């Protein structure tokens, strides 16, 4: 019954968010062939080798500086003192010739990850963004192109074959050899995931009526979370990132083995104010979402704990969202959510250094305000919206949204090169900005 | 164009049905309602529906009218059984507005009611 539905929601959101456990770029420095000998000879420590021999640029620069540049000394000469050799040679290290890393570099870590594993770093940085972009590229292409099929054949036939497709696509990409590969087995994964989540959604639509609709919605927005949860626990005890995939990809074979018409919504001077701002406001809460979620797994200090609070901290939302229906209006609690999303962007911006037990209470509250703010959209279309709803929406929203996704990851994560801060100010001015449209929803020559 | 129609004068209690008709583009689009008058008080709220099919109704008036929505005829009904003589007033059929206020007490639309007496 509701079981099989559950797990298929909960095995969605793997696939959309592992890439913050897949690839996390830890630490690295450039490697030196001959050193090991020297440090062995005559050991003093094994944290403190860095601090004599690889560059370093505290305050900054560190980027390309201390992490893709390497001292060119014969170190292989037995002309050292074993506590400052290069000051023995000259008093001014400044001057001292450098150059690119010939061999590679060395990682600290237990587990290993894609960019560890293709040395995915440096001049290549660029490249991790193609991970992202060629899955919402894919998400983009197949919301055209399922339609096609089901009406081909049948809504129960595509069901199979797109959970076997992808199925095989997960144990493949486990096993993939070079890079190309991978690239392709995560198109092909992500148009497949989208189709069958598509078509599961609209048959689950289809069996369940609108008398529990807000209930059925709840449940699946807490399915969600918790498949959200139980990911952080199976990341914890298979830290490579191949028995990670088998273990995802492992549990979808395992179970499974005079009318209404879209031309009349821009005629009228009343219904066509309404339409625009209604997508405006989608497309923002879906760029920020996806954009704060990347933020947060890109810099987190503690990405467990972290990640954890979050998906517990949103389960409430739903809650209030659904207690406010009686009570008040509706831009009221779509104001608030907007605008406690860009304080806590303003206020994230100028915290000052000090412990994380502020900045998991701000995240906490921007994820929540934001959480929010979707429901009230979804409430209001079903309110408000005629009988098709289903085909029109996951179409063209998902098109809206996915262009957008598209593009985000580049924004993201190349924005960070010049400024690490410029981020925060876009989505502080997107949610300040889409607080102040909701204010022109309310029609004039309004007299009780 | 909100018009109403039916409404008697029952003897002692009964049951009567009351209709409401739209135009085509009010009846798709948005949410309509019935609302009373009561003459020598303010005005008063009896029920709504939306297009999903939630409904709501008033505390005093919970569990004896039931309101149905029609596809065909682009009409909304109501049904109301078991009256009281205090139920006698002008009934209005408005469409009330969903974002400010309270969700239910601003109008932009009426259609002048019709009287129905107990």
């Amino acid at each position: 019954a509701f079981l099989i539905l559950c797990l298929l929601s909960a095995a969605f959101a793997p696939i959309c968010v592992g890439i913050v456990f897949l690839g996390f770029t830890p630490d690295h420095h450039c490697q030196s062939p001959g050193v090991a000998e020297l440090s062995q000879r005559c050991g003093w420590s094994p944290a403190e080798e860095l601090n004599y021999t690889v560059p370093g640029l505290g305050p900054a620069g560190e980027a390309f500086l201390g992490q893709c540049r390497r001292y060119e000394v014969d170190w292989n000469q037995s002309a050292l003192s074993c506590v400052d050799p290069l000051a023995s040679l000259a008093t001014n290290r400044s001057h001292l010739p450098l150059g690119p890393c010939q061999d590679g570099w060395v990682y600290d870590t237990p587990g290993s990850s894609i960019v560890t594993e293709f040395n995915l770093v440096c001049a290549d940085s660029w490249k991790l963004d193609l991970f992202q972009s060629c899955l919402n590229a894919g998400f983009l292409f197949g919301s055209l192109g399922v339609g096609y099929f089901a009406d081909r054949f049948g809504r129960k036939l595509c069901l199979l074959g797109t959970v076997l497709v992808n199925a095989v696509s997960g144990v493949l990409m486990a096993f993939s050899p070079n890079y190309m590969s991978m690239l392709l087995f995560r198109l092909l994964q992500g148009l497949v995931s989208k189709g069958n989540w598509m078509a599961g959604y609209t048959l689950i639509t289809e069996f369940v009526g609108s008398g529990s609709r807000r209930t059925v919605a709840i449940m699946y927005q807490m399915a969600f979370t918790v498949g959200l949860v139980a990911l952080t626990g199976l990341a914890y005890a298979l830290p490579h990132w191949r028995w990670l995939q088998l273990a995802v990809s492992l549990p979808t074979f395992l179970f499974l083995l005079l009318s209404p018409s879209f031309a009349d919504l821009f005629r009228t001077p009343r219904l066509r104010k309404r339409t625009f701002i209604l997508m405006y406001l989608w497309f923002t809460d879906s760029v920020l979402y996806q954009g704060l979620i990347l933020h947060m797994g890109a810099t987190s200090g503690n990405l467990y704990l972290d990640f954890l609070y979050s998906a517990l901290v949103e389960i409430p939302g739903a809650f209030i969202a659904l207690i406010t229906i009686d009570r008040v209006g509706r831009i009221y609690p779509m104001a608030m959510s907007n605008l406690l999303a860009g304080a806590a962007c303003l206020v994230m911006i100028f915290i000052s250094p000090d412990l994380h037990w502020l900045n998991i209470i701000i995240m906490c509250v921007g994820r929540m305000g934001i959480t929010i703010a979707i429901q009230m959209i979804c409430l209001v279309n079903a309110e408000l919206y005629p009988t098709f709803v289903r085909n029109l929406g996951v179409m063209v929203c998902s098109s809206l949204c996915d262009i957008g996704g598209i593009i985000t990851p580049f924004i993201v994560f190349r924005l960070r090169e010049v400024w690490q801060a410029l981020p925060l100010i876009l989505f502080a001015v997107l949610g300040l900005l889409a607080a102040g449209v909701t204010l022109l929803l309310p029609e004039t020559k309004g007299v009780a | 164009q909100l018009q109403e129609s039916g409404g008697g004068l029952v003897q002692a209690g009964g049951s009567l049905r009351l209709s409401c008709a739209a135009s085509g583009t009010i009846f798709y689009y948005e949410i309509m309602g019935w609302y009373r008058q009561a003459p020598g008080k303010e005005r008063e709220f009896v029920a709504t529906i939306d297009q999903g099919g939630i409904t709501n109704y008033a505390d005093s008036v919970k569990g004896r009218f039931t309101i149905s929505r029609d596809n065909a005829k682009n009409t909304v009904y109501l049904q109301m059984n078991s009256l009281k003589p205090e139920d006698t007033a002008v009934y209005y059929c408005a469409v009330p507005d969903v974002f400010v206020g309270r969700g239910w007490d601003y109008l932009i639309y009426w259609g002048q009611g019709t009287q129905v007496t107990v």
